[PDB]
């Protein structure tokens, strides 16, 4: 017989849709900083980072779902009557042009994937393939990007998965509107190699493995005690 | 043209759905897979691996490697207890942070047999006997050598073998039990004192290992109670 | 009548989709195709074509046709370097604006072998030898004739042949490399001086050609960094 | 891409629909079914079971077990009526709260034959006769022993048998009738007095049972008129 190990599998263990980032962007602003952005990383949410770092090399597709909700703000503008709000979620592949302004040329997205979503419909969804000149993402890198520089330890350009950019296509009304994107992340077709011990010490930095040393477990009163 | 209905539950984002997602980078060729050694397809492969159990969990020792070393005294009362911990791989702090316990804390239900290995790290000329006694759940930990012997036990003779593998059976009323907080007890007893060529000074140690057997399973995935973040790390 | 769900990602305009579009002019007969010579189906056909490499990229020469002419001095120290450029078809300005480099700059990743042809444009009675040396990536450009000879090289004898085709191999740790900014080096060295019926005045020239081999590919299409517009041209 | 219409009735929540619902806990293994004795698949199995009928529904007796006991007097006029109730399993309070009546009150229409069992709980030496008379709907309950005898009846002789099963036929103009408020009447009559070895003091009792026959059915499910709540119990 034997009990089923179906949901213990790496696919079921890791292919779980979780929120990894949320940002708010305005509809009007002083500068062009009316856009949200997120460099796609797996080392910013502790639960997902621990689950992925239980293995050494992984290879998966990124399924991203965006939950965009808009809120009208304060007051002092009357007769708002805003039409429906359209959002653009532009994905910038590795090595692609990166916007610095809400109306940058990169938003014209000649080759950057972009999804335009009107509010009230189902949340937008896009899937990023395995994008790496290497053969697998490496959660751990015991080496230097440049051996000359000490600060390049553990950094390799093979784990860069691109950047997501979010903005308002139309303002709708002359009054303030702030939208939250709430990106939901879900690996698909996951293959993992070289399993590793779970991270014991709490994480400190996203780009580091540094740790304050911690006890192996919780203490008890006596070696023969039971409670 | 083809008629279609509302079918309640549409235009919703159920987080735990398996719908196909449009590809943002179609017509892009991913690099072929490389034959990397160490393909793991199930977390039980991690859980099947022996991991050293910190039994010496006394205060002040969890920050040192002495937490893994069970001290075996050079002279002690016969029938004394060498150590003892409950069979709570996901609850008891002795087994909680092991590889098995780390896997278990990612789930809500579990079932299977716990495999315990005790290895004697004393001298090759050292000899002696131990009572590795197992108490079924609800019985209560034995208080003397005799109570341990009258139950399930093995006489682990140090001279004959330096290791003892003890397979803990599955005793519960349900197919699965909750990982969180009965389970049983392991207690070791000094059947005989450790005998050496009478010239040594320091004491021996016992190392413990925990593992899952082939009938081990976990049901309901959840968040581990060990890693915690206030916000995004960057 | 038939039930249907929301299927998140509907009513969206993904720019990189392949959905059928309704025809604004149906029931309209397009003119039949005509057998025009020159059917091209792939940009590599353009990239497979030899293009003259401007190696004489010195200041003041990029605006003249002399940028394509490698000067071969009538008298110079033996073991001097005739020219040298890195193997960066999409990065180095020597190979950047060639047909191969122009194709490469439209993409993000590339792989394959670079085919280099050096043609001597001197007199038929002229004779001489050159060291066409290739340095693998990370080695560094040679500084003397001896270092070039101790590596990968060919003795290009001008008298025997007026052209030399040099196939640069593919040496990288990944299947593809980024077009943008190691790659290697080509250096030519005066093995012997150019020998002529001792009555000439002006110097000889070398023309360089670049091409892709049959194993050449490009992965991720992007915008070329060469054409730029402030707005619509009309 | 595929055309689809509005099909009126979409995006509506009809409470009595049978549409598939997305699973909030997919990839979760439920525990296997266990062979529990008592698998019931239909409420008629409950309705087929004999249940004791409270016929002694007089005021002050519904709160005691005497409501189930039909008193048989030691001495009474011959041709007196022992008891009598109408054949309204879902309406008459005599049969309303029985298992059959409890099932019936959950529905609006019903059809079938009522099975009535009368058991004599007197002494083994006691003897006597009863007229278990049945009146068809619309006839009216008989007023004398003779009227009961001239209709449908059985002579239930206590000495010969201590039980009498009486199957009430299905007499209605429609396939089903409403559970709520003719049906008929059961009346028992003293054919002869109860005869005993002439030394006893207390009186005998008759217990009544009601059941459904194999041709019993209920059509339109509704809310039972018995349980009532002002709001949620918690």
């Amino acid at each position: 017989n034997y009990h089923s190990r179906s949901e213990s599998t790496v696919e079921n263990f890791l292919c779980r849709s979780a929120c990894v980032f949320y940002t708010t962007y305005r509809n009007h602003g002083t500068d062009g900083d009316n856009f949200g952005y997120w460099v796609i990383n797996t080392r910013q949410v502790a639960q997902l980072r621990r689950k992925l770092e239980m293995f050494t090399y992984a290879r998966f597709d990124l399924e991203l779902t965006f939950v965009i909700t808009s809120t009208q703000e304060q007051s002092t503008i009357q007769g708002q009557d805003s039409p429906v709000l359209t959002h653009q979620i532009m994905y910038v592949p590795p090595g692609g042009p990166v916007p610095t302004k809400v109306n940058s040329y990169s938003w014209q997205t000649s080759t950057n994937p972009s999804v335009f979503w009107t509010e009230g419909s189902a949340p937008p969804r896009m899937s990023i393939p395995f994008i790496s000149i290497g053969n697998a993402y490496s959660m751990f890198y015991d080496g230097w990007a440049k051996f000359d520089k000490q600060g390049t330890y553990g950094i390799n350009t093979l784990n860069n998965m691109g950047t997501l950019y979010m903005r308002h296509v139309n303002d709708g009304s002359p009054g303030p509107i702030v939208s939250t994107v709430r990106i939901y992340f879900k690996p698909k077709h996951v293959k993992t190699w070289v399993p590793r011990p779970p991270r014991l010490c709490q994480y400190q930095k996203a780009g580091n493995v540094n740790f304050e040393p911690t006890g192996v477990t919780e203490s008890r009163t006596d070696i023969t005690t039971m409670q | 043209g083809l008629p279609t209905m509302l079918t309640p539950g549409s235009n919703q984002f159920l987080t735990s759905d398996d719908f196909q997602s449009p590809s943002a980078m179609p017509q892009f060729d991913v690099t072929p897979e490389m034959d990397i050694p160490g393909q793991v397809n199930n977390l039980m492969e991690i859980a099947e691996v022996d991991s050293v159990v910190p039994v010496n969990n006394t205060e002040g020792k969890v920050l040192s490697i002495e937490s893994y070393q069970i001290p075996v005294q050079s002279n002690s009362t016969n029938g004394s207890q060498v150590f003892g911990f409950p069979l709570m791989p996901g609850a008891s702090s002795v087994l909680n942070r092991t590889l098995l316990g780390e896997i278990l804390n990612y789930y809500t239900h579990w079932s299977g047999s716990i495999k315990l290995t005790f290895m004697f790290c004393g001298s090759a000329m050292a000899t002696g006997k131990f009572l590795l006694a197992y108490s079924p759940p609800g019985a209560g930990a034995p208080t003397t050598r005799k109570e341990a012997m009258l139950g399930t036990h093995v006489i682990w003779d140090v001279g004959l073998q330096s290791s003892c593998v003890l397979c803990i059976p599955w005793i519960s009323q349900t197919h699965y039990r909750y990982v969180v907080v009965a389970g049983g007890y392991i207690t070791c007893w000094y059947q005989t004192n450790i005998v050496v060529p009478a010239d040594t000074q320091s004491d021996c140690k016992i190392l413990c290992f925990v593992s899952a057997c082939n009938d081990f399973s976990v049901r309901m995935l959840k968040d581990t109670p060990f890693i915690k973040q206030d916000n995004f790390y960057q």
